[PDB]
RNA sequence: CGCCACACGGGGUAAGAGCUGAACGCAUCUAAGCUCGAAACCCACUUGGAAAAGAGACACCGCCGAGGUCCCGCGUACAAG
RNA sequence: CGAGUGGCUUGCUACCUCGAUGUCGGUUCCCUCCAUCCUGCCCGUGCAGAAGCGGGCAAGGGUGAGGUUGUUCGCCUAUUAAAGGAGGUCGUGAGCUGGGUUUAGACCGUCGUGAGACAGGUCGGCUGCUAUCUACUGGGUGUGUAGGUGUCUGACAAGA
RNA sequence: CUGUCCCAACGUUGGGCCCGGUGAACUGUACAUUCCAGUGCGGAGUCUGGAGACACCCAGGGGGAAGCGAAGACCCUAUGGA
RNA sequence: ACAGCUGGUUCCAAUCGAAACAUGUCGAAGCAUGACCUCCGCCGAGGUAGUCUGUGAGGUAGAGCGACCGAUUGGUCCUGUCAAACUCCAAACUUACAGACGCUGUUUGACGCGGGGAUUCCGGUGCGCGGGGUAAGCCUGUGUACCAGGAGGGGAACAACCCAGAGAUAGGUUAAGGUCCCCAAGUGUGGAUUAAGUGUAAUCCUCUGAAGGUGGUCUCGAGCCCUAGACAGCCGGGAGGUGAGCUUAGAAGCAGCUACCCUCUAAGAAAAGCGUAACAGCUUACCGGCCGAGGUUUGAGGCGCCCAAAAUGAUCGGGACUCAAAUCCACCACCGAGACCUGUCCGUACCACUCAUACUGGUAAUCGAGUAGAUUGG
C-alpha cells in the first residue's frame, strides 16, 4: 500500500491497545545500534536527521530507512565499529483500511505508524571526527526512504 | 495602391506588441496608421519557443478554419486585430484604417514611437519578424 | 570591467559596429563579437573589451572575447596548424584534396568516396601519410581538422577493432 | 483490436470539383540550365496503339531486345506564340508588367480573343528592359495558342490559349530569344522544344464522369455479406463518430468525379513525327484519322480523345535521357475487334 | 483481374557527434559563437484558390456598341442549373 | 521503502438523465494520443563479425491473413520490416449485424411443501420515422468588389 | 457448387432526377451561419474567450440537435392493483 | 371510486417574513405536537443581541506522566517513546447570575400573557472544529455566515469567493477590483531579481506539480590560505643506503606479512594511483622556477532549471509582454457600484392639529431586497 493513504495527521490519535485488537507486530528489529554499551557523551560528534514536515511514518518505512542507514555504517565502519545510532521514534499510531461499500466503513487493523512533528530528530548518530562524512551519507540514504524532506544537522561539532 | 496615412510608423528594431498597442489606440481615436518595415519588426525572448507558438498557430485548424498568416505583413496585422474589437462597427472601421507594409512604399521615413525601440547592444534574445516567417515557410519577398 | 589587449607590431586591426577585422602577414580574420552591454573598440594601439555590468554571465563572455582576439592575433602572424596521421589496417585509404574539399577514397573497402568541404581560407597539405591543416582563423582550421576525423566516423561496428581513419596528432 | 488500413483515396487532389479551365494550367516550370527555350507545348489526344521497341536501358538484362510498349497518340501541330508577357518582382509576389504582341495573327483567333488593332511593341519592350536594368524583372513567359483547324478530327476551330515560360540562359539572352520567336509570327513546332526519348510531364483535364458514389470516387468497400442485402449496398458505414458532432470533410462522400486537372509526371516521348504512321485501321474510335504532326507518349494520358493535353520538360526525372529509341514496329490494327 | 506515372536535392532542428570558448589561468560540445545530424519540420512536387472587404495584376476590344443571352445542330459536359 | 503521472481496468460516490441520451461483440468510415511494435537517426554493451540485449530522439507511413470461441480478452498456425497499445458517449443501430446479456414457450441440474427461483447450462424468440435546423460532399443563382474578352497572380488551403 | 469472400465490374426492369396535374403527414417555447476550447445541475447552435462566417437555391449520404415516435416494461418507492 | 403520487389553480399594491429542525407515528414521498413566521386582544416597566467587573460551572487545545493507567526502548541509577475511551497540570473559549456602560421600551407599550392563521419537518455552500473513508463535486455531526428567498459592482463565463444588502430621479466620492491594447484609469516613480514566456492563475471539482537533484544566477555570514607570492596551469627536480626484511624460483613503492627506520638536501613515502610474469615505464606525494592577485572550505537566503507522458485546435479571458505589461520591497497619481455624501419626489411608521384613516406641518443615523406563509387597501 502507498504512503499517500497514511502520511498525513488527519485522523484522531488511535493508540489505545486495550480497545484495539489484532495489531501487526513492528517490522523494526533494532532501536539501539552500534555500540550500545558506550555512552552518547563519549563521542565528540553528534549528527541528527531532522524531519522538515509533520508526518506519519509507517513501521515498514522506519525499518527500510534504518536498515539502509545502519547497513552503510556496518559497511564503512565495520560490524563492531566505533559509533552508536538511535531511532528515537516508536510506532504508536494504529492504522486501519476499509478492505460492503461505504456501509460499516470502519476499517480493520493493518499496521502501525510513528507521528513525527516538523523539526524533530528521527535519527541521531554519535560518531568520531573521522567518521563524520560516512554518517552524513548513511542519513542521505535514510531520508530517501521516508516521506518528508530532511535536514542533516550537526549538533556537537566545530571540526570543519 | 495609395493609402493616405496620418501617421507612418517605423517598426524597424521595435517591440511588435508595444507598437501594436499604440497603433490600435490611435486607430480608435480616428487616425489612419501605416506600419512600415514590418519584416524588420522585433519580438523578444528565446527564438525556439517563439517559433513553437507561431508554428502551433499554423498547424491549428479544421473545416471552419483558423487562417493564420505566415508573412510578417499579416502577422503584424493580426497582432493589431487582437487589440481591436474588430467584430463591432467602430472596431472594424479602426482596423480597416490601419495597413501594414513590407519595406517602405512611401517617400517619407516613418516615426519611431516612444518606448517601442529595442537597443540591440543591450539585447541578444529576440527575433526579427522576417526570421519567423522564413521558418514558417513563407516566400522571402523582402 | 575593462580588459586592454596590446596589439602586436606585425598586426593592425580595424573595427565597424560589432565586427572586428584583424589583418597581418598570414592573412585576415573578421569576427562578430555581440553580447548584451559589452563594447569592443579599438583605441589606437589597444583593443578594449568593456562592460558596465560585472555579473557571472557578462564576465564569462568578456573572457571569451579576450581569447578570441588573442587567437586572431596569433592567427594572422604565426598561424594555426593541426597535424594529422592516416592509419589503415587492411584497406589502403586514399586521402586527396580535390578542389575546395578533402576526399577520402576506399575507406574500409567502400566504393563510394567520403568527402567534406574545407572551411574558408584553410589549407590542407598532404605529404603521403601526414596531413597538416593550416590557416589564420582558428574556427575554420579547428573545424576542418575535426571534420576530417569525423568523416571516418563508425557507429555500426566496434571502434576498437576497426581503427581505420585520419586522426589528430598535434593540437596547437 | 480491429485491423489498421490506409484511408480511402488521397486528400491531395482536392477539392474534388469541376475544373475551371478545360485548358490545363501548369503550377510549376523547369529550372534554368543551358540554352534559352520555351518550356512547353500542347497537342490533342487521339487514341492508343502499341509499339515494338528496342530496349535502351543500359542496366536492363534485356538491353537490345524487342519489347512491346503501350503508346498514346497525340496530334501535335505547330502552335503560335503571339506575345511575350513579363513579370516584375513585387513584395506581394509576381505581378504581370506588360505584353509585346504581333501583327501577324491566325484567321480564326478572333473566336476567342479581341485581336489587337493598335499596339506599341516597342514601348512594351522598353518597359521590360527598364525593369531588367532596375533588377525587378521576374520571369519571361509567352502567350501561346493552338491551331485546332490543322486537326480535322477535333470539331473546334476556337484556339486554346495558354501561357508558357521561357527559361535557360541569362535573363538578357532569353528576353531576346523570346522576342525573336514572337516577332516572326510565333510559329514553333514540337521539335523546337522536345526530342524523342526525353521525359515530359503531361497535364490534362480528366474524363468527366458526372456524379458518382464513394465506391467509385474514393475506392471504399461495398457492403459485404449479409450487410449487402439489408438495403445498403454502396453506402459507407457512418459519416463520423458522435464527437466531433459534425461531418469532417475527410470522410468519403458522393459528388463530382472526373473533369479534374491532373499533371502526370515522367512520360517518355517514344517518337515525334509527321504523317499517317500511327493511325489505326478504320480510324481511331470516337476521334478520326491522323495524317499530320504527331507525338507518341509512353502509356496513358489524362483526358478523353479530342482533349487538349499540355507538355512540359520533366521537372523531376528519375532516369537519365536515352535519346531517339529504335522503333521496330507501330501497330495499325483496327481498335475495333 | 489489364497498362502508365508517383525523386533526388536543398534549408532549419531533435537525440547525438563535435569545433572554438569563458565563467573557474587548467579543463569543458555551451554560458555568447559555430560545424554537423532523423522516415520527423520547412522548401521542393501535385490539387484548390479574386469574396484575399488592402475584394488583385496585364494585354487588347468597346461605351452605340465590344461582348453576352435566347435560338438552332450537337457533345471532349451533364440529375435541375 | 519512498515520490508521483495517467484516467485503459476495477472499486467507491449517487452530481446529471427514469414524460427513455437504445446495452455487449463485430462490422464499416473518419480524426486523434504516445507510454514506439516496424521503419529513419542515435548512445551503451557482458559491442570481433553476424545476430542480439538495453537506452535516446521520433507519431511521416505501416502494423496484415487465418483455426476454436458471440465473445472483448485469450490460445493456436503459417506468413511479416513489424504483424504496438490507447482516446473519440468503453467513436460509430434516424449505418449495418443480432451470435451473447435480458420478456413472453420449453428442457436439465440445484433449491423450494408450493407458486416459483438461480449473477447455472440449453433450443426458440421483432430491429419504427418522407431531414425542419445544423454539419459536411458536390452542383447552381444572385449581390459586393465596379463595360467586355483572354491570360495570370497567390494570401491562404489539402496531401503520404 | 457457387460473387459469401479476395474485389469489385458491366448490364436489365421499376424508382430516383426534370416537366403537367393531383396533393397529405410527422414535427414546431423563442431565437438560430457555425467551429474550437472553457464554463455551467458535472453531456451548450444560444453563457465566456477566441476562430470562422456575403445571401439564396439544387442533389446527397445521415455526424449533431444527448433528432422524431412512447408520462421507462429495468430498479426502487406507494400502509397501489391483479 | 380512493391515492400520503405527478400536473395545473386566472387582477394591482402596502406591512411583516420563515422552516428545510425536535418528540411521537405500519413513520421516513405523509401527519400530529413543539421550534420558527404572522395577525388580534390583554398587561404596564422594564428588557439584555455587545463589553467590563464580580460570584460560580467546565477538563477541549496544549502539556505531562518516580501523578494514576495502559502502552512503549536499550545498557552496566542511566537512557528511548506514547494515549478518542490516561491525567499531577491546563488554556483560549463557552456558559449561570448580578452590577456598570451601551442599546432598547414606557403616544412606535418593550419583557410577558392569551387567542386566530399558517407555512415547514428532501436543503445546499463557504469558513472554523470535527467523526468515518485511500479519496470524492463522498457520507454524517457541530458553530457561524450566506444561497435557497439577495439585486447592484468585481471575479473571462459561474447559487453560495470579494465589495455590497436595494424606493424613484439626479449630482458627487469611494469599495472590491483595476490603470499597454481589447477596456474606464499609468506604457507612473525609486530600487532589486528572473531568461524560464518561469510568470502575467487570491479562493477553486476548476488555478497542479512531488520525493529527489541543480558551479543557472543573485545576495548574506563563517573559518582558513596569500606579494616572505596564495589557487591553478606549465617547466625543472622528484636523489641515495637498498632491488628494505620476511615470503618466495622471483616479487625490486605498489600479490601477502611486519616494520615503516637515516643520509644527502631546497624537496623526495620502507610509496598515494596506473602499469609489468618480474623489471622497465607513467605520474601522486613532497621541493624549486615561471606567473601575479586574490584564493579555498563551509553555512543561509532569493528567483529560476531538471524531475514533467494523452487523445478534434495551443493558450494567462484574448492580443501580446522581457531594465516587464513578470516577481519582490517601497512610493505617487488615477479609473471604478444602486455602497457613502447631496437636491427633489414616493411609500411606510410615528408626532402635532383634526371627526378624518381628508388637508397642513414635523421626525426616521437608529424605515424602504425577499420564496412559503400571515395581515391590509385597491
Ligand atoms: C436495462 O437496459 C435497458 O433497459 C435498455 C433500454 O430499455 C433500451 C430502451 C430503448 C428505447 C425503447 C428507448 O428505444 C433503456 O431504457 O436503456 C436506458 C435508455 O433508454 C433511453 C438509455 C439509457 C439512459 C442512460 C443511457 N442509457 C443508454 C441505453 C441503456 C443501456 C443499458 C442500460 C440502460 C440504458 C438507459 O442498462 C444497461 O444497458
Ligand atoms: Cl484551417
Ligand atoms: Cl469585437
Ligand atoms: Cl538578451
Ligand atoms: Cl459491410
Ligand atoms: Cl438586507
Ligand atoms: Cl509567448
Ligand atoms: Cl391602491
Ligand atoms: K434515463
Ligand atoms: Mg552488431
Ligand atoms: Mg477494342
Ligand atoms: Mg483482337
Ligand atoms: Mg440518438
Ligand atoms: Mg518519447
Ligand atoms: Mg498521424
Ligand atoms: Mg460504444
Ligand atoms: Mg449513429
Ligand atoms: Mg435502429
Ligand atoms: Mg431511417
Ligand atoms: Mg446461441
Ligand atoms: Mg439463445
Ligand atoms: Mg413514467
Ligand atoms: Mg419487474
Ligand atoms: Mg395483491
Ligand atoms: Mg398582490
Ligand atoms: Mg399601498
Ligand atoms: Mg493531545
Ligand atoms: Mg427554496
Ligand atoms: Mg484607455
Ligand atoms: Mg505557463
Ligand atoms: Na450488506
Ligand atoms: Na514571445
Ligand atoms: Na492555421
Ligand atoms: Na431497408
Ligand atoms: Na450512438
Ligand atoms: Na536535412
Ligand atoms: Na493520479
Ligand atoms: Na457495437
Ligand atoms: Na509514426
Ligand atoms: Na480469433
Ligand atoms: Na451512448
Ligand atoms: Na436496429
Ligand atoms: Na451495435
Ligand atoms: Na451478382
Ligand atoms: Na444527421
Ligand atoms: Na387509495
Ligand atoms: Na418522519
Ligand atoms: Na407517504
Ligand atoms: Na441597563
Ligand atoms: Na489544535
Ligand atoms: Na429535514
Ligand atoms: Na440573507
Ligand atoms: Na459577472
Ligand atoms: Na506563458
Ligand atoms: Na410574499
Ligand atoms: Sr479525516
Ligand atoms: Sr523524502
Ligand atoms: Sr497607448
Ligand atoms: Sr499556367
Ligand atoms: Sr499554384
Ligand atoms: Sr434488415
Ligand atoms: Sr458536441
Ligand atoms: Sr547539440
Ligand atoms: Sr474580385
Ligand atoms: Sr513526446
Ligand atoms: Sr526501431
Ligand atoms: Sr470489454
Ligand atoms: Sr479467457
Ligand atoms: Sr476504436
Ligand atoms: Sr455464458
Ligand atoms: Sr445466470
Ligand atoms: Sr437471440
Ligand atoms: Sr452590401
Ligand atoms: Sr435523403
Ligand atoms: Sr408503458
Ligand atoms: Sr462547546
Ligand atoms: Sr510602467
Ligand atoms: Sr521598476
Ligand atoms: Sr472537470
Ligand atoms: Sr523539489
Ligand atoms: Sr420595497
Ligand atoms: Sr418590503
Amino acid at each position: 500500500k502507498p504512503a499517500s493513504m497514511y502520511r498525513d495527521i488527519d485522523k484522531p490519535a488511535y493508540t489505545r491497545r486495550e480497545y484495539i485488537t489484532g495489531i501487526p507486530g513492528s517490522k523494526i528489529a533494532q532501536h539501539k545500534m552500534g555500540r550500545k554499551q558506550k555512552d552518547a557523551d563519549d563521542y565528540p560528534v553528534q549528527i541528527s536527521l531532522i524531519v522538515e514536515e509533520t508526518v506519519q511514518l509507517r513501521h515498514g518505512s522506519l525499518e527500510a530507512s534504518r536498515l539502509s542507514a545502519n547497513r552503510h555504517l556496518i559497511k564503512e565502519l565495520g560490524e563492531e565499529g566505533d559509533y552508536k545510532m538511535t531511532l528515537r521514534k516508536f510506532p504508536h499510531q494504529v492504522l486501519r483500511e476499509n478492505k460492503d461499500g461505504m456501509r460499516a466503513a470502519f476499517g480493520k487493523i493493518v499496521g502501525t505508524a510513528a507521528r513525527v512533528q516538523a523539526g524533530e530528530q528521527l535519527f541521531t548518530a554519535y560518531c568520531n571526527v573521522e567518521d563524520a562524512e560516512h554518517v552524513k551519507e548513511a542519513f542521505r540514504r535514510a531520508y530517501n526512504k521516508i516521506t518528508p524532506s530532511c535536514r542533516i544537522k550537526v549538533e556537537r561539532g566545530e571540526e570543519l | 495602391a495609395e493609402f493616405d496615412a496620418d501617421v507612418i510608423v517605423d517598426a524597424r528594431d521595435c517591440i511588435m506588441g508595444r507598437v501594436a498597442s499604440q497603433v490600435a489606440e490611435q486607430a480608435l481615436d480616428g487616425e489612419t496608421v501605416a506600419v512600415v518595415n514590418a519584416e524588420r519588426a522585433v519580438i523578444t525572448g528565446r527564438e525556439e519557443q517563439i517559433v513553437e507558438k507561431y508554428e502551433k498557430r499554423v498547424d491549428i485548424g479544421n473545416d471552419n478554419g483558423y487562417f493564420y498568416p505566415k508573412r510578417p505583413d499579416g502577422i503584424f496585422k493580426r497582432t493589431i486585430r487582437g487589440m481591436l474589437p474588430h467584430k463591432k462597427q467602430r472596431g472594424r472601421e479602426a482596423f480597416e484604417s490601419v495597413r501594414v507594409y513590407l519595406g517602405n512604399p512611401y517617400d517619407e521615413d516613418g516615426e519611431v514611437l516612444d518606448g517601442t525601440s529595442l537597443d540591440r547592444l543591450s539585447n541578444i534574445k529576440f527575433v526579427t519578424l522576417g526570421e519567423i516567417s522564413e521558418t514558417l515557410g513563407a516566400n522571402k519577398t523582402w | 570591467p575593462r580588459v586592454e589587449l596590446e596589439i602586436p607590431e606585425d598586426v593592425d586591426a580595424e573595427q565597424d559596429h560589432l565586427d572586428i577585422t584583424v589583418e597581418g602577414d598570414n592573412g585576415s580574420v573578421t569576427r562578430r563579437l555581440w553580447y548584451p552591454d559589452i563594447d569592443v573598440s579599438v583605441d589606437g594601439d589597444t583593443v578594449v573589451i568593456e562592460s558596465d555590468e560585472d555579473n557571472a554571465k557578462t564576465m564569462s563572455t568578456i573572457g571569451t572575447f579576450q581569447s578570441h582576439i588573442e587567437n586572431m592575433f596569433h592567427g594572422v602572424t604565426e598561424g594555426w596548424e593541426y597535424g594529422m596521421e592516416v592509419f589503415y589496417s587492411h584497406f589502403p585509404m586514399q586521402v586527396n584534396v580535390e578542389g575546395d574539399e578533402v576526399v577520402i577514397e576506399n575507406f574500409l573497402g567502400e566504393k563510394a568516396p567520403r568527402r567534406t568541404t574545407i572551411h574558408g581560407d584553410t589549407d590542407v597539405e598532404i605529404d603521403g601519410e601526414e596531413l597538416t591543416v593550416s590557416g589564420p582563423d582558428i574556427e575554420a582550421v579547428g573545424q576542418t581538422a575535426a571534420d576530417i576525423e569525423q568523416l571516418t566516423r563508425i557507429n555500426d561496428k566496434d571502434v576498437r577493432v576497426f581503427q581505420d581513419g585520419v586522426y589528430i596528432t598535434r593540437k596547437p | 483490436p480491429q485491423p489498421s488500413r490506409p484511408r480511402k483515396g488521397s486528400l491531395g487532389f482536392g477539392p474534388r470539383k469541376r475544373s475551371t479551365s478545360e485548358t490545363p494550367r501548369f503550377n510549376s516550370w523547369p529550372s534554368d540550365d543551358g540554352q534559352p527555350g520555351v518550356q512547353g507545348f500542347a497537342g490533342y489526344k487521339a487514341g492508343m496503339t502499341h509499339v515494338v521497341l528496342v530496349n535502351d536501358e543500359p542496366n536492363s538484362p534485356r538491353e537490345g531486345m524487342e519489347e512491346t510498349v503501350p503508346v498514346t497518340v497525340i496530334e501535335t501541330p505547330p502552335m503560335r506564340a503571339v506575345a511575350l508577357r513579363a513579370y516584375e518582382d513585387t513584395p506581394y509576389g509576381q505581378r504581370p508588367l506588360t505584353e509585346v504582341w504581333t501583327d501577324e495573327f491566325h484567321s480564326e483567333l478572333d473566336r476567342t480573343l479581341d485581336v489587337p488593332e493598335d499596339h506599341d511593341p516597342d514601348a512594351a519592350e522598353e518597359q521590360i528592359r527598364d525593369a531588367h536594368e532596375a533588377g525587378d524583372l521576374g520571369d519571361l513567359r509567352l502567350i501561346t495558342h493552338t491551331v485546332p483547324d490543322a486537326v480535322p478530327s477535333v470539331p473546334k476551330k476556337k484556339p486554346d490559349v495558354m501561357e508558357t515560360r521561357v527559361g535557360g540562359g541569362s535573363v538578357s539572352d532569353r528576353l531576346d530569344h523570346a522576342l525573336d520567336i514572337v516577332e516572326d509570327g510565333g510559329e514553333h513546332a514540337m521539335n523546337d522544344i522536345f526530342r524523342a526519348g526525353e521525359y515530359a510531364d503531361v497535364a490534362g483535364v480528366t474524363k468527366g464522369k458526372g456524379t458518382q458514389g464513394p465506391v467509385k470516387r474514393w475506392g471504399v468497400q461495398k457492403r459485404k455479406g449479409k450487410h449487402a442485402r439489408q438495403g445498403w449496398r454502396r453506402r459507407i458505414g457512418n459519416l463520423g463518430p458522435w464527437n466531433p458532432s459534425r461531418v469532417r470533410s475527410t470522410v468519403p462522400q458522393q459528388g463530382q468525379t472526373g473533369y479534374h486537372q491532373r499533371t502526370e509526371l515522367n512520360k517518355r516521348l517514344i517518337d515525334i513525327g509527321e504523317g499517317d504512321e500511327p493511325t489505326v485501321d478504320g480510324g481511331f474510335v470516337n476521334y478520326g484519322e491522323v495524317d499530320g504532326p504527331y507525338t507518341l507518349v509512353k502509356g496513358s494520358v489524362p483526358g478523353p480523345d479530342k482533349r487538349l493535353v499540355r507538355f512540359r520538360p520533366a521537372v523531376r526525372p528519375n532516369d537519365q535521357p536515352r535519346l531517339d529509341p529504335e522503333v521496330r514496329y507501330v501497330s495499325n490494327e483496327s481498335n475495333q475487334g
